[PDB]
RNA sequence: CCGGCCGGGAACUCAAAGGAGACUGCCAGUGAUAAACUGGAGGAAGGUGGGGAUGACGUCAAGUCAUCAUGGCCCUUACGACCAGGGCUACACACGUGCUACAAUGGCGCAUACAAAGAGAAGCGACCUCGCGAGAGCAAGCGGACCUCAUAAAGUGCGUCGUAGUCCGGAUUGGAGUCUGCAACUCGACUCCAUGAAGUCGGAAUCGCUAGUAAUCGUGGAUCAGAAUGCCACGGUGAAUAC
């Protein structure tokens, strides 16, 4: 789609994804940024993405290495 | 030996100098076919030597600055009919009385605010 | 359109003809300032005109010019309520220009995709008085004939 | 006109120099394609406010952020104040 | 040698400003190929004249900007120092090129 | 004589050819035209196998036939299990440009029937 | 070798200071002998030469105590301070303004010509190489006739879809990037495809437009971490109906 090299993940949300990996996936981390870019080795392991009022779990698989952490966390509404 | 032109016309100046030489026309060290001249007013630069005598009179270069092609051609025309009045002024009473010195100042003119063209304003909103 | 006055203009004609007719001609067969295609089209035609005509060119375009010419027409007042016009013998350069443009536009009434072919043949068949245009004369004729009962 | 927003804006501006031409200084240094790893993204520590490109530098006059002039750095209304007071030398209505 | 170029937007006040140090060199030198008018600046700003909607109603403001040359080739060194230190040139900034 | 595998897409023009082939559309054509630029008045029936052989590499290199099938097929699933709404928002046919979807919105979609 | 370098010059558009040019001169006509309206050496400019700024007393309880100084007053752990993610880009309503469309003059390649006129130092970046590409790195010279866009499209002839949803028409979802701030997720804009749906010139129509004007092509400015259908200014080709 677009972008370019160079993944970036929060400091803070890289203290709540060492977090996750240590301590475990009890709960999906509820990042409250979304700026965070995915990493191969956290397949496996479930955050939620705050698109501005909610934390919005994400879904984790092995084949949307190549997808927006973002996107998994949807924002429109529908009735 | 030279004959005075600069042939103003719609922001179109040419230095029509003629010397001594045969009739063809030298644009810009080029001549009019590899010029590119059978575009937009392929014949109109030989109306002024339509009816004019061209015998051994005429050897010029010419420099043409701005305009398109109309433009061109009123600078060519300018010029040659300025350089043209060595001979007295008994050719230029004709050359007047034919048009062949028309100078017209139709010039652009200027974008104005409220109109997003010379005289177009938004079409008329609702009543 | 009330005060201004008429000053009988006249614009750039072809040098090859020369004629203030097919200057006029060649003018109004302009379309949005185009100069190249417009006059290749319109020697493309005459050309082809002669060539199917076989007499001379310029005495066939005389010919056409003459069958497309109507006569009479008259002008809407609504003064009455009904058809109440006073059928006025319309101006020799305004009935000329109004011929060209009933010619122009009976050559605009296709669609074809070659328009030196189209034009070629529609103004040909129309040289005779067997065209296209020719309709649109009997049609102002028809339109004419009637009026005349109010003045 | 806001005074918390321009003792805001005057103190980002303030910083807007004295915080920054080093900090993107040194990201351009590590921003090179050679192995750039995580020290560039760990170096986050940043507000990322007072750096000018991110940064209005809103008027200083009446705190009216529409209108923002390069060229005097004020908004409409006041240059239409100040330049028909004069006190602007070479400024004169145009017409052509 | 040594030109001397001026940036004014008064055309009275740099042809007084160029008038001046021509002759100023001209005092004990010579030649000079002559006054050159340089071609000019042209700047048209736009502003909303009213502070509420209405866009059409707006106002045209320009700048102008002169420039002068004076191309001195022969001149003497005497001259062209006691140019410095001599400047009244006020608010109006003088450019030269070494 | 012949183009990739064996069938008779002949008596069309190259373009018409290649954009009769499915998959390449329209966009595969300017594609192939801006790589190459091979004329548009060629008739594929019967022409040197020169420029059949031109055809053949402008059409083979890029992703067409059973290989745009299956990437259709993968495309559905992953929009599927996309995570994002305007996944399914594509998904079920409703226009995800967002312009009024009350009638006439689902001409791309296709038939409706009772 | 197309070194204006010499001695350079005026007949050079060009590059800015100043002077003339037109004021109904003078005749003839219509005119009360009044003012005005018709021609001629001038129309290179004749009838305020053509364009711009210049908008009289006043009607509109119109926008501006949210730009602003208050009039009578007011919120008051402040009707604030903050840090990150989010609203104006979105969306099951009617409307308007604007843009390529309805082809054979549009996607075609080639020997392939002339634009005035601007921005340019949290900036412009000529050496080489390749990219279906956004461009990728050594990138000189520079507050200027120095160093980036003059290549202008407007065309000669090869032939095509030689009639239709057509080689016209290129509104979609995901696959690799250009500079992005820290990263593009209602969310940066641009390339390569799977994508050419509806439309074969248009309901009872209105509006803008009396000479470079209505239209048809091509350029600068504002954000500038970033792209303009538009908005503020440009050079081309140029159509009469005003009894």
């Amino acid at each position: 789609r677009s972008l370019k090299k160079g993944p970036f993940i929060d400091l803070h949300l890289l203290k709540k994804v060492e977090k996750a990996v240590e301590s475990g996936d009890k709960k999906p981390l509820r990042t409250w940024s979304r700026r965070s870019t995915i990493f191969p080795n956290m397949i496996g392991l479930t955050i939620a993405v705050h698109n501005g009022r909610q934390h919005v779990p994400v879904f984790v698989t092995d084949e949307m290495v190549g997808h927006k952490l973002g996107e998994f966390a949807p924002t429109r509404t529908y009735r | 030996n030279q004959y005075y032109g600069t042939g103003r016309r719609k922001s179109s100046a040419a230095r029509v100098f003629i010397k001594p030489g045969n009739g063809k026309i030298v644009i810009n060290q080029r001549s009019l076919e590899q010029y590119f001249g059978r575009e937009t007013a392929r014949m109109v630069v030989r109306q002024p030597l339509e009816l004019v005598d061209m015998v051994e009179k005429l050897d010029l270069y010419i420099t043409v600055k701005g305009g398109g092609i109309s433009g061109q051609a009123g600078a060519i025309r300018h010029g040659i009919t300025r350089a043209l009045m060595e001979y007295d002024e008994s050719l230029r009473s004709e050359l007047r009385k034919a048009g062949f010195v028309t100078r017209d100042a139709r010039q652009v003119e200027r974008k104005k605010v409220g109109l997003r063209k010379a005289r177009r304003r938004p079409q008329f909103s609702k009543r | 359109p009330r005060r201004r006055v008429i000053g009988q203009r006249k614009i750039l004609p072809d040098p090859k003809f020369g004629s203030e007719l097919l200057a006029k001609f060649v003018n109004i067969l302009m379309v949005d300032g185009k100069k190249s295609t417009a006059e290749s089209i319109v020697y493309s035609a005459l050309e082809t005109l002669a060539q199917r005509s076989g007499k001379s060119e310029l005495e066939a375009f005389e010919v056409a010019l003459e069958n497309v010419r109507p006569t009479v027409e008259v002008k809407s007042r609504r003064v009455g309520g009904s058809t109440y016009q006073v059928p006025v013998e319309v101006r020799p350069v305004r009935r000329n220009a109004l011929a060209m443009r009933w010619i122009v536009e009976a050559a605009r009434k296709r669609g074809d995709k070659s328009m030196a072919l189209r034009l070629a043949n529609e103004l040909s068949d129309a040289a005779e008085n067997k065209g296209t245009a020719v309709k649109k004369r009997e049609d102002v004729h028809r339109m004419a004939e009637a009026n005349k009962a109010f003045a | 006109a806001k005074q918390s927003m321009k003792a805001r804006e005057v103190k980002r501006v303030a910083l807007a120099d004295k915080y920054f031409a080093k900090r993107a200084e040194l990201k351009a240094i590590i921003s090179d394609v050679n192995a750039r790893w995580n020290a560039v993204l760990k170096l986050q520590t940043l507000p990322r406010d007072s750096s000018p490109s991110r940064q209005r530098n809103r008027c200083r006059q009446t705190g009216r952020p529409h209108g923002f002039l390069r060229k005097f750095g004020l908004s409409r209304i006041k240059v239409r104040e100040a330049a028909m007071r004069g006190e602007i030398p070479g400024l004169k209505k145009a017409s052509w | 040698r040594i030109r001397i170029r001026l940036k004014a937007f008064d055309h009275r006040l740099i042809d007084q400003a160029t008038a001046e140090i021509v002759e100023t060199a001209k005092r004990t030198g010579a030649q000079v190929r002559g006054p050159i008018p340089l071609p000019t600046r042209k700047e048209r700003f736009t502003v909303l004249i009213s502070p509420h909607v209405n866009k059409d109603a707006r106002d045209q403001y320009e700048i102008r900007t002169h420039l002068r040359l004076v191309d001195i080739v022969e001149p003497t060194e005497k001259t062209v120092d006691a140019l410095m230190r001599l400047d009244l040139a006020a608010g109006v900034d003088v450019q030269i090129s070494l | 004589a012949r183009i990739a595998g064996i069938n008779i897409p002949d008596h069309k023009h190259a373009v018409i050819a290649l954009t009769s082939i499915y998959g390449v559309g329209k966009t595969r054509s300017k594609a192939i035209l801006a790589a190459a630029g091979i004329a548009e008045d060629v008739k594929i029936s019967e022409l040197s196998e020169g420029q059949i052989d031109t055809l053949r590499d402008e059409v083979a290199k890029f992703v067409v036939e059973g290989d745009l099938r299956r990437e259709i097929s993968m495309s559905i699933k992953r929009l599927m299990d996309l995570g994002c709404y305007r996944g399914l928002r594509h998904r079920r046919g409703l226009p995800v440009r967002g312009q009024r979807t009350k009638t006439n919105a689902r001409t791309r979609k296709g038939p409706r029937k009772p």
